[PDB]
């Protein structure tokens, strides 16, 4: 938390795709 | 078909492959701010395992960060380029990644997934039910109330691939 260096979390909307 | 670990070592060869991976991640995760992908992929605490075709073309990869003393790693981004999907590369990459994590003495893989990815990660053996205590990741992994944190236990003597 309140990292600003930490690891990472994806962005999987839902696979029928466009953003 | 090589699965090599790539890190920001400042050479033109590794840099081109890390930018190519970052470009696959932004095109396959359009909800993600592209500047946030650049920042994690080129962060000194993150490493990337790429799927290299003809030892020069990146067609996929997984960006992760290890918490070596805590023995867990959080998967940052995972993607395979559109024209190479449904060819079983994503599963071969996860198996090669779990094999490398077993050699790195990493016991758990954690990843935030929402919507469809809950299902893709459940097929790669990640669960919404944790075995690892919440206080083990708190202060290292960010607690978001907006996503589903999934974990995969890496047993020291399970073989990973087929
Ligand atoms: C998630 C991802 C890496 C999977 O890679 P892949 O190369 O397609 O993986 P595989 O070919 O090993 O997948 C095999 C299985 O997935 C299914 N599958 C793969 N791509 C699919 C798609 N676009 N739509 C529906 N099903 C799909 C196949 O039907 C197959 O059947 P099975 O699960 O019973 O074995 C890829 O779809 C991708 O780059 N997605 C966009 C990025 C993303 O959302 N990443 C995760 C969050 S960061």
């Amino acid at each position: 938390q309140t990292a600003r260096k930490s690891t990472g979390g994806k962005a999987p909307r839902k696979q029928l795709a466009s953003k | 078909l090589d699965f090599d670990i790539l890190t920001n070592d400042g050479t033109h060869r590794n840099m081109k492959l890390l930018i190519d991976l970052k470009n696959i991640f932004s095109r396959q995760l359009p909800k993600m701010p592209k500047e946030y992908i650049v920042k994690l992929v080129f962060d000194r605490h993150h490493e990337s395992m790429v799927i290299l075709k003809n030892k020069q073309k990146v067609i996929g990869g997984i960006c992760f960060r290890q918490y070596k003393p805590q023995r867990f790693a959080e998967v940052a981004f995972l993607a395979v380029t559109a024209n190479e999907q449904v060819r079983g590369y994503g599963t071969r990459l996860m198996n090669k990644f779990k094999d490398h994590m077993q050699k790195q003495n990493i016991e758990y893989l954690l990843t935030y997934a929402d919507n469809f990815a809950i299902g893709y990660f459940k097929k790669q053996g990640f669960t919404k039910e944790h075995r690892m205590p919440q206080e083990k990741w708190k202060g290292y992994i960010k607690d978001y109330d907006g996503g589903t944190l999934m974990e995969c236990y890496i047993h020291p003597y399970v073989d990973y691939g087929r």
